[PDB]
């Protein structure tokens, strides 16, 4: 995260870490939506032009983490995967249109005062909160800048951006299927995910039950906290029917 | 999921940390 | 630059 702060203790205790078993490093953000289900980024996990293929045996989920480095002993939980589900029409070979992935855990996870799910939307809340302007909040433990690595999980503050400025920002092609968000050059602040937060959440805080909900998965950008980018995010909500059709069938 | 959401340490003991405030006055 | 983690998990 660019332009962070230090996550206050508990203060997103849906963050989960995609950690490599060996070398041991971390991999991506990933988020708890229940007690046997993480969600993050299709490209985490498979990204042929980088030769990356993870099997669920690679790869561990730590949850309940504050700091980056350390082995939090009585605080984190470490868990085993025991399957992945990437999108069927994840488009790796253009855009990573559709980026999202599902990990379900070998045994469920307690529970705790740092480890709780966050909710997924319902279209209402969707339609209601998904707004040019309105701020969401992105977590992880990624770089600090583009070209450096924290102590603790940072926090980030972020506006969703009007769909003709994220388009008119890139020569990529944005899809219904992402949003951005981060300050234009001249709004003053600044901002965004980095290198290491890819597959963790952005979350709103709903002011009508206020509860927090995950609208995106931070997907991609081009650099980090470039002046004129933007981050883009998977639109969570527009994917809920593949992501309940996984849960109900597995 | 029926307490998704809920935070232990905020939204369960209603205690607001310390940036929530920023959403909020953004959803207009 | 990570702590090992318990060999369990592994
Ligand atoms: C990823 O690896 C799995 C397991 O080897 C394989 O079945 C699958 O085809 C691979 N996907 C791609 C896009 O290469
Ligand atoms: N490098 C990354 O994974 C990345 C993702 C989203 C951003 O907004 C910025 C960077
Ligand atoms: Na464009
Ligand atoms: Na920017």
């Amino acid at each position: 995260i660019v332009e962070g702060s230090d996550a206050e203790i508990g203060m997103s205790p849906w963050q989960v870490m995609l950690f490599r078993k060996s070398p041991q490093e971390l991999l991506c953000g990933a988020s708890l939506i229940s007690d046997r289900w993480v969600l993050t980024a299709a490209h985490c996990l498979l990204y042929p032009p980088w030769d990356k293929n993870f099997t669920e045996n690679d790869l561990l989920v730590r949850i309940g983490k504050h700091s980056r480095t350390r082995y939090e002993r009585n605080i984190e939980k470490i868990s085993m995967l025991e399957k992945i589900y990437i999108h069927p029409r994840y488009n790796w070979r253009e855009n990573l249109d559709r980026d999202i992935a599902l990990m379900k855990l070998k045994k469920p996870v307690a529970f705790s005062d740092y480890i709780h799910p966050v909710c997924l939307p319902d279209r209402e809340t969707a339609a209601s909160l998904l707004q040019a302007g309105y701020k969401g909040r992105v977590t992880g433990w990624g770089n600090l800048k583009e070209t450096g690595q924290p102590s603790v999980l940072q926090v980030v503050n972020l506006p969703i951006v009007e769909r003709p400025v994220c388009k008119d920002s890139t020569r990529i092609r944005i899809t219904d299927n992402m949003f951005c968000a981060g300050y234009k050059p001249d709004e003053g602040k600044r901002g965004d995910a980095c290198e290491g937060d890819s597959g963790g959440p952005f979350v709103m805080k709903s002011p009508f039950n206020n509860r927090w909900y995950q609208m995106g998965i931070v997907s991609w950008g081009e650099g980090c906290d470039r002046d004129g980018k933007y981050g883009f995010y998977t639109h969570v909500f527009r994917l809920k029917k593949w992501i309940q059709k996984v849960i109900d069938q597995f | 999921e029926a307490d998704c959401g809920l935070r232990p340490l905020f939204e369960k003991k209603s205690l607001e940390d310390k940036t929530e405030r920023e959403l909020l006055e953004s959803y207009i | 630059d990570f702590e090992e983690i318990p060999e369990e998990y592994l």
